[PDB]
């Protein structure tokens, strides 16, 4: 629906089921997106920083952090960590 | 949507202007025209 | 906010890595002066 | 450096403003609400309010410091302040549709909106760590020589200003901040002359601007206007309401109308001015016994705003209005107050220029004058909720 | 007129055509002022 | 005010005395690891 | 205006050049005592 418990601008059902970012807005995942190069993300809907790193789930998924960070650290389950 | 009043990144330039081409005159972004060159 | 120029607290090291990560480096040598540039390049593996 | 400047500016404040600012740090909402609607009372309560000294010293402290250049400010505003009764989006939704954007754009095409209270603003864009209570963001360009008081908070620094102008919105675009859609509006301040409570200052301005106006009138027309405003203004207005020249033409009053119109046209208002007139239900096509005159239930106010706000106006008669806004026993029972902004160069004259009791600082406007209503707000008046209309005179 | 694009308290046409300051207010230049 | 973790200015010495004043200390020795804990205890002389 | 006086950060050097630029210096030399003063003088080349 539209609940956002942790205030990370991703709906709870989106985090629970799967989502991706396009135009800097989270959208529901669809299997046809994988053919266009998109990735499917899931994360903790009760925690703003699922991996415990200084970047929130939205910032990681949207790539709205330092561009020098590796692309695998863009999903919420892999920590950005030197 | 269907108008040139979108600034998604909030940098004072419309999205379609950045997508297609623009120039600055009087400190305001305007649509590019070939006669400007 | 007042329109004055300030340089304290503005560090190029905060941008060196980010610029190097997303750019290509081009150098022109000539004979009396050398020029070094970085130009942004597109990542084709990212649809966004 | 900003913290040092704030400390420097707050050090030179004297004590009374010091506790005023300290009290503002905990009771901001009530002080702002009181300052918004303070000048619509009688002369008694304004001096008798428990917060009048608070507001006076806070206003003095704000007006102590002024800027020498135009500069931009950023703050979040509710769309309801711009006469938009719908919702752009909920606080949990992420995106705004094209339809809501189009409706909001249509609502604010050609209008001016007045802001008349204290406000906390920012000199920097609202980045991370700030608050986003409304889906509307304002980019406002403040004019030169306006009050601005930077004060240090517990951890950060914030700035407070006093709104005494009317703003217009040029362009609106949809932006993204941290995965949510907002509306960013570029607005500009339109200057005007307003005497909220300085009735003495307004009277002095009227004297200085129109005392010599009578000397420019030919003696026959001058005596004509004097005698008419003295005794027969009621009869002339009554004749004008009934569309007298249309039904029963007669030159004995057409000559009066032409003379009054020419006298008003002789000397126009030199600077943008705001005038307050206590209107009646009969003007708005209602009666005292009408159920809609009860502005206590929310339904009546909502219906009145739905059917009247944003529309036009037309007065066949002449309009008499007072520079001051304080209520008087003459119009005590009137629940509607009309706030009119007079554009520079429009016809009109200060009746109170002539000696004697020429009226309650009365100002006359040409017949058939039309107005545009921008927004309507309601303020408490004792045990009843009165109503305020903001209007702009148009040529 | 009254346009001030750079917000420096001097109108655009004044900056283009010539001006001077008296009583801390920019005014249009006139040859008799010299 | 943001989601960032801050450690500067947060000293444990501001809480050591207060924690020790109102708690009992329990230690479990085990074999290859020791555990020390503080558990809050009620003061029966204070009705509040 | 509340009687508080602060002297930290109020440097005289910020005004020495400005005062010396627009003033004339007068010295009175009496017995066992001396006085130096600065008095503002008009500039006749500036109509404003
Ligand atoms: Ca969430
Ligand atoms: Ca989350
Ligand atoms: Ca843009
Ligand atoms: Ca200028």
């Amino acid at each position: 629906e539209d609940l956002d418990t942790d205030n990370d601008n991703i709906p709870d059902s989106y985090e629970r089921n799967g989502y991706t970012i396009k135009d800097l807005i989270a959208v529901k995942w669809e299997d046809s997106f994988a053919e266009q190069g998109y990735k499917k993300y899931v994360s903790n809907y009760l925690e703003s920083n699922t991996a415990g790193d200084p970047y929130t789930d939205y910032e990681k998924a949207s790539g709205s952090f330092d561009k020098a960070i590796k692309t695998e650290a863009r999903d919420p389950l892999v920590a950005a960590y030197p | 949507w269907e108008d040139e009043d979108l600034d998604t990144d909030n940098d004072n330039i419309p999205d379609s202007y950045e997508r297609n081409g623009y120039t600055i005159k009087d400190l305001i972004a305007v649509k590019w025209e070939d006669s400007f060159a | 906010s007042s329109g004055q120029i300030v340089t304290e607290g503005n560090s190029w090291s905060d941008y060196i890595s980010q610029i190097d990560s997303i750019s290509a480096s081009i150098i022109l040598d000539t004979e009396n002066e050398s020029y070094e540039r970085r130009v942004t390049a597109k990542n084709l593996q990212d649809p966004e | 450096w900003e913290r040092k400047e704030a400390e420097r500016i707050e050090q030179k404040l004297e004590r009374s403003e010091k506790e005023a600012l300290e009290s503002y740090k905990k009771d901001s909402v009530e002080i702002s609400k009181y300052s918004q609607t303070r000048n619509y009372f009688y002369d008694y309560q304004i001096e008798a309010n428990s917060r009048e000294k608070e507001y006076k010293e806070l206003r003095n402290a704000i007006s102590k410091n002024k800027i020498d250049k135009p500069m931009y400010v950023y703050y979040f505003e509710s769309p309801e302040k711009f006469a938009f009764n719908k919702v752009i989006r909920t606080e949990n939704q992420n995106e705004i549709s094209l339809e809501k954007f189009n409706e909001f754009k249509e609502t604010i095409q050609n209008k001016l909106f007045k802001q008349d209270g204290f406000k906390d603003i920012s000199l920097y864009e609202p980045g991370k760590g700030d608050e986003k209570p409304t889906p509307l963001l304002m980019h406002l360009k403040l004019p030169r020589n306006t009050g601005m008081l930077p004060y240090t908070n517990t951890n950060n620094v914030s700035t407070l200003i006093e709104q005494g102008y009317s703003i217009k919105i040029d362009k609106i675009v949809r932006i993204v901040i941290d995965g949510k859609h907002y509306i960013k509006a570029e607005a500009s301040v339109v200057s005007s002359l307003d005497f909220k409570d300085d009735v003495s200052k307004g009277d002095s301005w009227g004297k200085a601007n129109y005392n010599d106006w009578s000397n420019k009138l030919t003696p026959n027309e001058l005596a004509d206007v004097n005698d008419y405003m003295r005794g027969g203004y009621t009869a002339i207005n009554n004749y004008l309401i009934s569309n007298g020249p249309v039904n029963n033409p007669n030159p004995e009053l057409d000559s009066k109308i032409t003379n009054i119109e020419n006298a008003l046209k002789r000397e126009p208002i030199p600077t943008n001015l705001t005038v307050y007139r206590r209107s009646g239900p009969q003007e708005f096509g209602l009666t005292l016994t009408s159920p809609e005159y009860d502005f206590n239930k929310l339904e009546n106010i909502d219906a009145f705003k739905s059917k009247w706000e944003g529309q036009a106006l037309s007065y066949p008669n002449f309009i008499s209005t007072s520079i001051g806004s304080v209520n008087m026993s003459a119009f005590a029972k009137r629940k509607i107050v009309l706030r009119i902004t007079i554009p520079k160069g429009s016809p009109g004259a200060y009746l109170s220029a002539i000696p004697g009791y020429a009226g309650e600082y009365e100002v006359l406007l040409n017949h058939g004058s039309k107005f545009k209503i921008n927004k309507i707000d309601s303020y408490k008046d004792g045990t009843i909720t009165k109503l305020i209309v903001d209007a702009t005179l148009i040529p």
